[PDB]
């Protein structure tokens, strides 16, 4: 409900089986990408083609 | 002379002097010769 | 965001299940980071909707 | 010994056989291909079923009488439930195809009757309401049953007003499109080759149809004395050069 | 170039007028196959069908209007034409839309020349000079609101400052997602029950901002926006039968209900002259 | 620094990493290939729809308890549904499959167990009943679900015995057969390259199943103390170098 | 220029999407690493991106 | 064709087409490479 460090974690739950992590459409332009600097500088340009590199590091 | 950089800056294009109706009057897959019967 | 050019979702599940060690506990969490292949084009330059001002600023 | 007259197609595990053709148009002179790389934009390598998408699906047969105003069918739409072309089409995000059509109607030295068969790349249709009416989902997507222009209007549906082709043109135009004629006391089927027309190099096989065969009565059907008054009509269609790509889930469309 | 040649009298078992229309093609008779001619030249060359020239000339696409008047205690800038959008496309006006809709797919740069001219309907001691400011608001970007917004900083996107009675021209290169602009589109945005028919669906190039950069004298000015639209290096594919009906609607081929009948009626029988 | 630990298998548009493999066996030391014509009968032209079919599915996953006995999948029935694989498979009358299994199994250095994964060409079950009582085709054709080894004889079902490997042979042997072991202080995963095997060039894809794969615990499940007591196995599979022949109607099959 | 290569089946241990980026690099990863691909070209040069022409208007 | 004198007086400067990423993604110490493992 306010920005904080903890909108960057994506938690991680012990012995859950079949179940799902996290969800997000992909308009980098908008909600979760938006104010990453891929989600900032797209916004600077009204057309985007290409392919994108999305990767989780586990801690 | 073109004064300006970008393609899209530049005046008319001139004539394609293409022209073949061929696609549109017989597009027809088995040739026909003008002068031979149309269904043989 | 548009709908015709839309480009789909991403979603993460869990293919086996987190185990923690002995002695261990709660949450762990996944960092994730986004970039873009060297594939990717933009085009077409415009403003950003992520910047604005109602008066010009002074020192 | 060969005519213009009797041909065969065979394609995939079917084949056709007429005796009485009238030659037959390849659209724009051009013939199916594969997606060339240099237009490609996709990174994804596609799929080709070949000869198990790549044969001849007739369609439920339609009934000219005295009354038919003429019949429309949308593509790859007709196809969207026949064998396998209609799985992968429902199951790949992208998918491209040229097609052969075929459409039969046989009578007698008596009959008289003259139906016009064209093919209408991007035919966008009317709604009969006017002002900016839309034309709703299902109302373009008849699927194998095709649309009736002697149905009646419906809410959401298009026109089905034939001297206007569904939107604003005249139907003696319509020749400007790749088109043949069936005239009973020539022909008795028309064959058309459609190359893959869009503006785009692979798009998507459900939200956009990109050519609409249609089937016009335009001299009426005249059977001989204390004949039935009807003749079938049926459409034979076979997807050819089909590649489809980016597999997935499956999609769920409208009605 | 011939135009006909010479022919003569003929008497043979090849008779190139008989075909079979069957068959879909429209076998090239001429003069010659029929009646005996004499050698006449071109004298010709089509120059001035090339859809280059026919599509390459200045069209009036969009008339808008907006005023300068003191905003103090308006709420609704764009309300009050203090400034006006044009949500862009070329449907609007019939003229030229119903030369492009001889094509399905078309593919060129645009040249746009934008006429102002003032008008004070109502007692005024002078004519005031009066700068317009057109800024091209690409979609995704900040949409004005006031007559002189942040927005208008236009740092990113293109704008041009004319003087109102003068002119301002640019062109700008072919702005499509595809590789052919859609003049017509049998598809929807996504498979809804319930989403929009048509282009409309891919028309979505933004749209066009107005307004007089100077503040109010003390009457009211009224200005007149004419934009003019020029195809330049033109491209266009497959030619489709000509409008018949009047349009209703920008994107959809919908045409009015109870509408006269296009073909002229004969005053006579078929027989007449 | 390549390990025999680290390995990507990609195959479609899906890959699959481990960080702990123990090597990849490859049946009889054969890698899947299509069918040459010197061993061709039918005359069809078969399709191959490449990239669409082989792809991995990945089937639900199960639980390893400590009274866990062992599950069984037949193939290619366990892939009956998966995608365009399954629609191809009821759609041909015939077609011919190699595979990729990956079995995946993960728990930490505090844990104990030790499970079989092994292939069985031709595995026909027995009866519980004795006799010459069979094993009807639902039985045997458990789909996704496979059978477990620890749930009840039913009727009509084959024996779920695991000391005789569901036939009338020892467990013990089941070593011959091209198999790999996850163990849990070494191994997380199994990974077996199956080539198509059968005494006919291409069969039916319905009414016979070419290889069960099997997982089986042998050494109990053991975890550290106040651990739950379970882990999930989960197994992915993915058809490699199909073909699919003599196409049609689409099957119907009991139940 | 080609934008992605045409890549087929993979079965290795070179494994390219397993990175530790604790290491502070952007490993370049792309399409062909990970699914199969198709030949295309890029057609495009990132012309309109150079700094000169993001602050020169 | 410049008219005037002075640089500043020129027009703007053409495309870098420079471009290497590789100072900001890939700013480290001993080489990696995609494929080989990350940490030995
Ligand atoms: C239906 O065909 C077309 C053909 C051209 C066209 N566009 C409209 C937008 N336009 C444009 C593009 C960029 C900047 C400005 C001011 C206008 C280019 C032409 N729109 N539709």
């Amino acid at each position: 409900t306010k920005d904080e460090v903890n909108s960057y974690l994506i938690p991680l739950n012990a012995n859950r089986q079949n179940e799902q992590v996290f969800g997000t459409n992909l308009f980098i332009g908008d909600g979760v990408f938006k104010t990453t600097l891929l989600g900032e500088i797209v916004q600077y340009y009204t057309h985007w083609s290409g392919s994108l590199r999305f990767s989780l590091m586990y801690t | 002379i073109n004064y300006y950089k970008d393609a899209a800056s530049t005046s008319s294009a001139g004539q394609s002097l293409s022209m073949d109706p061929s696609k549109f009057t017989e597009p027809v897959k088995d040739l026909m010769l003008k002068g031979a019967p149309a269904l043989n | 965001p548009d709908t015709y050019t839309s480009a789909g979702f991403l979603s993460c599940w869990y293919q086996t299940s987190l185990i923690l060690p002995p002695e261990t506990t709660g949450q762990v969490y996944l960092l994730s980071f986004i970039s873009a292949c060297p594939d990717f084009k933009l085009r077409l330059m415009k403003d950003t909707q992520t910047i604005s001002q109602t008066v010009a600023l002074t020192e | 010994g060969y005519s213009d007259r009797v041909q065969q197609i065979t394609l995939g595990n079917s084949t056709i056989t007429t005796q009485e053709a009238a030659n037959a148009v390849v659209c724009y002179a051009e013939w199916p291909e594969y997606l060339p790389d240099v237009d490609a934009s996709d990174v994804n390598k596609t799929s080709k079923p070949d000869t198990s998408v790549c044969r001849f699906y007739t369609l439920d047969s339609k009934t000219w009488t005295t009354g038919s105003k003429g019949w429309c069918w949308k593509l790859p739409d007709a196809l969207k439930d026949m064998g396998v072309f209609g799985q992968n089409m429902f199951f790949h995000s992208l998918g491209r195809s040229g097609y052969t059509v075929h459409v039969q109607c046989n009578a007698t030295k008596f009959h008289s009757g003259c139906l016009l068969v064209v093919v209408i790349p991007e035919h966008q249709l009317a709604s009969h309401e006017g002002g900016n009416v839309s034309v709703k989902y299902t109302f373009t997507h008849p699927g194998e049953r095709g649309i009736d222009l002697s149905s009646a209007n419906e809410v959401g549906g298009p026109v089905k007003d034939v001297l206007y082709n569904m939107n604003g043109t005249l139907l003696g135009n319509l020749l400007i499109f790749p088109h043949q004629f069936i005239n009973l006391r020539t022909n008795n089927t028309a064959t058309i080759v459609i190359p893959y027309i869009n503006s785009v190099p692979i798009d998507s096989m459900t939200r956009h149809n990109n050519v609409s065969l249609m089937v016009i009565p335009i001299a009426p059907l005249t059977v001989p004395t204390g004949a039935t008054p009807s003749l079938p009509i049926t459409v034979t269609i076979a997807p050819m050069c089909t590649e489809f790509s980016g597999i997935r889930s499956k999609s769920i469309v409208p009605q | 170039t011939v135009a006909s040649i010479s022919s003569g009298p003929k008497h043979t078992q090849k008779v190139p007028i008989l075909t079979a229309n069957e068959t879909g093609a429209t076998m090239p008779v001429l003069p010659s196959d029929s009646i005996e001619t004499r050698t006449t030249y071109m004298h010709f060359n089509g120059s001035e069908t090339d859809v280059e020239c026919f599509l390459g000339r200045a069209a009036c696409v969009h008339v808008t209007e907006i005023q300068n008047k003191d905003a103090t205690g308006i709420d609704n800038h764009r309300e009050a034409k203090l400034f006006n959008d044009w949500k862009i496309n070329l449907s609007s006006l019939v003229q030229l839309r119903k030369k492009l809709e001889l094509f399905t797919y078309v593919r060129f740069d645009s040249e746009y020349t934008i006429l102002a001219t003032a008008s004070q309907p109502d007692s005024a001691n002078y004519s005031s000079n009066l700068v317009v400011q057109a800024m091209y608001v690409p979609p995704g970007a900040p949409n004005p609101k006031e007559w002189d917004d942040y927005t208008w900083q236009s740092a990113s996107n293109p704008s041009v400052f004319f003087k109102v009675g003068d002119t301002s021209r640019f062109s700008v290169p072919y702005v499509g997602l595809a590789s052919a602009y859609n003049c017509f589109y049998d598809g929807y945005s996504h498979d809804d029950a319930e989403t929009q028919y048509g282009i409309t669906v891919l028309n979505h190039m933004g749209s066009m901002a107005f307004r007089i950069v100077n503040e109010h004298d003390e009457h009211k000015t009224l200005v007149k926006i004419r934009v003019y639209h020029r195809a330049k290096h033109v491209e266009a594919w497959i030619p489709r039968a000509p409008r018949a009906l009047p349009y209703t609607s920008i994107g959809r081929t919908n045409y009015p209900k109870n509408t006269e009948p296009v073909i002229k009626k004969r005053k006579g029988d078929i027989k007449s002259y």
